[PDB]
């Protein structure tokens, strides 16, 4: 039996605007955002704590309880103070 | 044709006084009380820079889905409870939803494999937590992310800033009441957050996305005859009388290996199926409405590269002649344009303007700069504002002579641009192009032979002449951002209350063109611009 | 919208004072210096009376090939050289111009036997002196010699005169600038210079050629909406829906066997294939400007023959009865002009217009002739000009009076007769048609008004009005052969400085023309009319 | 082995319109251009001369030198003066 792992996708936003070079931390998996400013995570089932971190200064958290198979999209804005020149 | 004010039981007539919101019918539209839009109706705030201002509709809530509909705060609820497979997403939406199951069972994304992308991909599996996908989700590594970088390669005024900047920053979206201008939330937002935009929700077929009618949904009407142009020029002629004859256009082909009788849109902005639709452009002249001779030195080798386009069906010196007839006939548009701007800015010079803007409602800042003005260009007492400043170019709230010259640049000019270069003779001439201007040309003096004729007679028999009030307020007016920012915050403008860093503070032109820019003007020796 | 000074590199905006064709960006197009066509860029001089005011773009050379393209004089030049076989031309341009060989090879004429009609046939085999075949090229007795005299059957305003009249004797595109009016030369010089008109180059297909669309390209727009009013009509919803069922029309069929079940522009116009469009056509009306009873026993044997077209899907009485109401609605609408004409030139006899034609910029000619002036109908101090001659009848560079009756009889009044002609009832009354004269009427009545009552405080305060600078003078004003003939022809018009004979003057109405219209005349005992 | 001919096509004009009646004579053959205002001619390789004259006292004159199977089309441009009512 294969347990069907669960898809967690995460969208860094500021006011917005996708976020480049956010670091997103979701359990022990780490994605640094382009320029979607989304990352996709692949996770076994179980409970996550989504970190969202940029070189600003600025967090956002969320923590997400995923079963077998689940689909989620999280979208996690950090406000204004994200929004960085070029 | 009447207002027609019987037959309709009278118990549904709505009388003075009366909420517009009730749902009685009001003749005319009069006499009904204004309630304004539902501000307890559950939806989301517009991103950016102006989001305190941007008052928005539940509707706007999958324009903008990543901000507006994505996050936990703000997504709708849902009737429907549980997480689900794919199988029954389908099922159940198979006779709620009948048409996006047809439509997506139709799809290539219904057919992959190993594993289909299915609706629960798309929109996730839990019905309580459902997402909207924007041009981020399908633009991932795993997926598209080739077409979603390449549409994000375009510059200011392409699909990928057509939101975050056009409409995000929109004056007028934000100035007026959310209604006003929906249309242009639904029509602006959608080629940069989604891709359902020219291959159509849930079929998503790359035939019907290569068709020249996809991109007349948006690129038609009073300041962009894009299509118009195109449809009514030889090549759409061509186009209309040959697209069903898969001899002549066979849309099954990728744009690589086209080989139509005849051009498309796609054939021409979207070589090799680039999907940066300004790829090819020269240089962005705010919707032609500024000026530039393209076949200038300084654009030869991105005019080069039009010609060949061109080449495919045509010699390189027909193609190359009849761009430059394009530019002559851009360059001369203007040479009227600055004849009508005269004449309205010597009406302010000389304040006899009627009436000056001191004397008309507040503009979307809070404040009373002369709508005309630009920034760049114009400086002094008579114009308002601060040095730099530009004032907010608009149709409304403003003199005939504004509005005429605001027409006149920003619709028949146009028609004169995009006439020439679809091959649409007539938008360039008769059809409200070249004589267009001419005609608001006629206007434009008229009116200001007019305001002048009533000035001298009021000095002479010693009148000043007080500007009406409804040049200040009306119920339409007052519903306005300018009257809220003098009345609510007195010293300030919008721009002091809305103090984030907007789309032109992060984003800038890429290093390649102001390279190409600086080695060109350095190769011909022509001296740079300023601020 | 705003005009957009930002994003775009600084070192590419123009600043106040540089040459418009430095390829810098000027803002709203503003504060550029006009620099005016290249004059020395190779290229022909326009045929005809008006050569020497007649300035052109290289573009041209293609649009009139016998005389701007075909002498030595005036070939351009080309980076290929060499005489080649036919195999050569197509191997060659199979690779450097594709999609003129692919049509090519589609074409009977490269099938044709025992030579067939290559690119060496109608472009010559020297690549140093290669030739545009013009429509006598290909009206050869040798080959389409039958087309070619069929369309010069036709008279003033047909295909066989749209170029060499309409187009080379242009008023407007010899007073204005190039490119003000390019779209004009591409236009009108085709149906009679280019055969390649309605059968497109290189495929020549008498299948596409016979679609109604082919025309449209032409016939639409400001002054003729003549493919607006058949697609929207009945016939144009029949053949909309019904174009691509092969049962219902079969563009296979020549037009000698087309048994559509609707028609098409060419069932009617080009009955059994006749190249003479205008053969079917009652009397010439300047595109509908001018009025006639069509109906009138005058006319008889001429509508009869309309009627015989119209009898293949109706009965006769329907069809008689229907263009009936056609000439009721022109008679009528020119009621509605005559009112409106005889407020515009009570303004000029009380010379309360606002300006009078002396204080406007000098016309075409270099004169100061009323606008509105018929040659035939007017005479008099007032409205300039020698006993017989006409204005220059224009839409620019006049009063809003003068330019509001051109958009009445110019624009809505032909849209009542094409719009009755083709079955669009609503481009006869709601849709700028009837109800477009309407609104028209009302705002000549307006500007009459206030121009009145402006001269009226003027005469009684004791102001003696000075018309305003702009009327006379301006950047494009400044541009125009009106200003030029004063300044440096001072005592002269452009009649004076062309004096070669026009088209006029070498061609005439037919003979059997002349003796049709003596003989229905004699026949009802109605006067004949003057000079 | 076949001596493919010339084509010559001599077309008279008069700034614009075909001068009709005018006839144009090239070696020994001598056409009379119609409304079409066109004389195509077919010669064999060599140098021959072109005359295009006309009622109106008014000709153009030119020469070709025509190698084995060329095609060339002519205009002569004879002026107003070439020009007569109807
Ligand atoms: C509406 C949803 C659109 C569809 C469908 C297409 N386009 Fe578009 N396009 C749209 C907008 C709102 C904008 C820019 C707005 C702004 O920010 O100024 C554009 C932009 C372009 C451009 C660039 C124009 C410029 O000034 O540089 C091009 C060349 C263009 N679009 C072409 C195009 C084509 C060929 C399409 C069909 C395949 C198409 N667009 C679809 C809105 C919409
Ligand atoms: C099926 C036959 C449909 C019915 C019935 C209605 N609509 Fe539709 N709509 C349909 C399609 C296939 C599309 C194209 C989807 C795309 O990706 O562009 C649409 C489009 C719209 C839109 C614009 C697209 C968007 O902004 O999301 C709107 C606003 C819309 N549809 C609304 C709408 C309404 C209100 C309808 C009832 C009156 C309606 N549609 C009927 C398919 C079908
Ligand atoms: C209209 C202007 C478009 C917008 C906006 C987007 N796409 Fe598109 N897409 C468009 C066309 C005309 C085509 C066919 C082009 C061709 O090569 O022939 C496509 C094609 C795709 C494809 C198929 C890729 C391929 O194998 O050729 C994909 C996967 C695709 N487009 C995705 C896509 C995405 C993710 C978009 C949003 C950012 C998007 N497209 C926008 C026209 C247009
Ligand atoms: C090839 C023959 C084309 C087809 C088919 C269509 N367009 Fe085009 N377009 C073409 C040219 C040569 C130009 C001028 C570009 C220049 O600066 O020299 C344009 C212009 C536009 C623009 C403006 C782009 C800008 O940079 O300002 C737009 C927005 C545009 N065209 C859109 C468009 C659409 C929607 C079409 C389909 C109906 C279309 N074009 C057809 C060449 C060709
Ligand atoms: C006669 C029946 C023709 C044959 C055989 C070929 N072409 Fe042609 N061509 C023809 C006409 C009537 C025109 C229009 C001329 C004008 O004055 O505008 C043309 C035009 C061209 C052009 C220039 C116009 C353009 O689209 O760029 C070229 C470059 C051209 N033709 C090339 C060409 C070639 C390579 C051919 C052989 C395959 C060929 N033509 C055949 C008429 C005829
Ligand atoms: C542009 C290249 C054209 C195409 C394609 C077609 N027509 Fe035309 N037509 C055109 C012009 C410029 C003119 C006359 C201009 C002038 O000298 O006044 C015409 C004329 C006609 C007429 C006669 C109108 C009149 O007042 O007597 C008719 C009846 C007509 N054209 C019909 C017609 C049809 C049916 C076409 C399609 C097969 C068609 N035209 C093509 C320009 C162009
Ligand atoms: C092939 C797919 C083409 C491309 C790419 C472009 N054009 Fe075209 N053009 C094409 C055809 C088949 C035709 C019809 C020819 C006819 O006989 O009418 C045209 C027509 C034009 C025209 C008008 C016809 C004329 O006056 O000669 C113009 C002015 C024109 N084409 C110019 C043009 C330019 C500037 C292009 C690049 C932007 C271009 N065409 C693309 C086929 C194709
Ligand atoms: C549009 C108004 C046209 C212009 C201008 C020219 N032609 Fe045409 N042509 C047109 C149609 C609709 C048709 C099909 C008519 C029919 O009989 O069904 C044609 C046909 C021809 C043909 C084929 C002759 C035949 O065997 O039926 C030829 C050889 C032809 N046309 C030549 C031709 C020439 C030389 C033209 C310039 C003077 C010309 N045509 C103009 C539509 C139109
Ligand atoms: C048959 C039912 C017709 C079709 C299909 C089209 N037209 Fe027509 N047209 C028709 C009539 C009976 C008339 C009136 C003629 C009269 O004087 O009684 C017209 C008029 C025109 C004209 C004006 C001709 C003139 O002599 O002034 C033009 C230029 C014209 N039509 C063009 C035209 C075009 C381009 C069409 C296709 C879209 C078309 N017509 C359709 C009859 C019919
Ligand atoms: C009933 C189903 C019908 C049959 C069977 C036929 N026709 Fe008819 N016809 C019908 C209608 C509803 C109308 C419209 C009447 C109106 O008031 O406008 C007609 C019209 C005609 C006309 C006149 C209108 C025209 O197009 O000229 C004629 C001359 C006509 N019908 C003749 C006709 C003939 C000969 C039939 C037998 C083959 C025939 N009709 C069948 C309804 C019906
Ligand atoms: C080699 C490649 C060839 C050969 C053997 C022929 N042609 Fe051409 N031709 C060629 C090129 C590269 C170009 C474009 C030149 C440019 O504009 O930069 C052309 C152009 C033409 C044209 C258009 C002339 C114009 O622009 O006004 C025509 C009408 C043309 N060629 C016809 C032609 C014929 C009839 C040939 C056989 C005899 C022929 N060409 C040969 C390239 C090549
Ligand atoms: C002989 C030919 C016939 C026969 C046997 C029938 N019809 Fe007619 N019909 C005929 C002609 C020549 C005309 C046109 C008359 C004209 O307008 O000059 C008609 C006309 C009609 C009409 C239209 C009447 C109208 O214009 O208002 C109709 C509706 C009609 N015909 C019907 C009709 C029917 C039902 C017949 C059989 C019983 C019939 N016709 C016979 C010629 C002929
Ligand atoms: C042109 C006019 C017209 C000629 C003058 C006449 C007498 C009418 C009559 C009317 C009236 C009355 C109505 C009802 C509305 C009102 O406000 O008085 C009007 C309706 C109308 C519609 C309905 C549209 C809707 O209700 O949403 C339609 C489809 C009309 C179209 C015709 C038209 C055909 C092309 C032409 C010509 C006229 N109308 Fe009308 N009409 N009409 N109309
Ligand atoms: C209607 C308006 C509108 C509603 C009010 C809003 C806010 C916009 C925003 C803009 C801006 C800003 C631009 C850039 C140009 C400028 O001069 O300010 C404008 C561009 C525009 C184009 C691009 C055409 C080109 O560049 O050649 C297109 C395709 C537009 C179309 C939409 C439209 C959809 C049918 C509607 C509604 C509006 N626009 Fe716009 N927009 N727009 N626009
Ligand atoms: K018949």
């Amino acid at each position: 039996y294969d347990v069907k792992p669960a898809k967690l996708w995460v969208t860094a936003i500021a006011i917005g605007t996708p976020i480049v070079g956010a670091e997103i931390k979701v359990g022990d998996e780490e994605c640094t955002t382009g320029n979607n400013g989304t990352c996709v995570f692949e996770l076994r089932p179980g409970t996550y704590a989504i970190s969202v971190h940029e070189h600003g200064g600025q967090s956002a958290h969320k923590e997400v309880s995923l079963e077998e198979g689940n689909i989620l999209f999280v979208s996690l804005d950090l406000g204004a103070k994200a929004r960085h020149p070029s | 044709v009447e207002i027609i004010t019987h037959w309709v039981p009278h118990e549904v007539y709505g009388m003075p006084g009366e909420p517009d919101n009730s749902g009685k019918v009001f003749f005319s539209g009069l006499k009904a009380k204004y309630m304004g839009y539902p501000k307890d109706a559950q939806r989301s705030p517009y991103p950016g820079k102006y989001s305190k201002f941007w008052k928005t509709l539940p509707a706007y809530r999958y324009y903008i889905p990543d901000y507006m509909y994505n996050r936990d705060e703000v997504r709708p609820s849902n009737p429907i409870k549980g997480t689900f497979k794919l199988e029954q997403c389908v099922a159940c939406h198979s006779v709620m939803t009948p048409g996006i199951v047809r439509d997506y069972n139709k799809s290539a994304h219904s057919k992959a494999e190993p594993a289909p992308t299915g609706c629960d991909t798309c929109h996730g599996n839990n019905h309580q937590k459902l997402t909207m996908p924007s041009s981020k989700a399908c633009g991932t590594a795993e997926c598209h992310e080739t077409q979603y970088n390449e549409q994000g390669q375009g510059g200011i005024g392409s699909h990928a800033s057509c939101s975050s900047f056009a409409q995000v920053e929109c004056a007028w979206s934000i100035e007026r009441p959310p209604g006003d201008t929906a249309g242009c939330t639904f029509c602006h937002t959608s080629p940069e957050e989604r891709c359902s935009t020219c291959h159509q929700r849930h079929q998503f077929d790359p035939a019907v996305a290569r068709r020249s009618e996809q991109c007349k949904t948006c690129h038609w009407g009073k300041d962009h005859r894009d299509w118009e142009a195109y449809d009514i020029g030889l090549h759409g002629t061509v186009y209309q009388v040959n697209k069903w004859d898969t001899e002549q256009f066979d849309f099954s082909k990728k744009l690589s290996d086209a080989d139509y009788v005849g051009p498309t849109c796609q054939y021409c902005h979207m070589r090799g199926g680039h999907h940066n639709v300004q790829r090819a452009s020269i240089v962005y002249t705010s919707m032609g409405m500024s000026m530039a001779d393209r076949g200038a030195p300084l654009w030869k080798e991105k005019r080069d590269r039009w010609v060949s386009i061109c080449d495919d069906c045509h010699s390189p010196r027909f193609a190359r002649e009849n761009l430059q007839a394009m530019d002559e006939s851009v360059k001369d548009a203007s040479l009227k344009y600055r004849e009508t701007f005269k004449v309205a800015e010597d009406l302010l010079i000389d304040g006899v303007l009627d009436p000056m803007p001191k004397d008309l409602c507040p503009d979307w800042s809070g404040q009373h700069i002369w709508s005309l003005k630009i920034g760049a260009y114009h400086d002094g007492e008579a114009y308002g504002g601060t040095t730099g400043e530009s004032g907010e170019f608009r149709m409304s709230n403003c003199t005939d002579v504004e509005r005429l010259c605001f027409e006149s640049v920003g619709y028949f000019q146009t028609y004169i641009y995009k006439g020439m270069a679809h091959g649409s003779w007539n938008d360039a001439t008769y059809s409200d192009g070249s004589f267009g201007m001419d005609r608001w040309l006629v206007n434009v003096k008229q009116n200001a032979s007019r305001a002048r004729r009533l000035a001298a007679l009021e000095k002479k028999v010693g009148i000043s002449w007080q500007p009406e009030q409804f040049w200040k307020t009306g119920e339409w007016l007052d519903q306005l951002t300018g009257p809220y920012i003098v009345k609510n915050h007195p010293g300030k403008t919008i721009f002091d209350l809305c103090p984030d860093p907007g789309w032109l503070d992060t984003h800038h032109a890429p290093a390649e063109e102001v390279e190409y820019i600086e080695r060109k003007l350095k190769e011909l020796g022509i001296t740079a611009g300023s601020h």
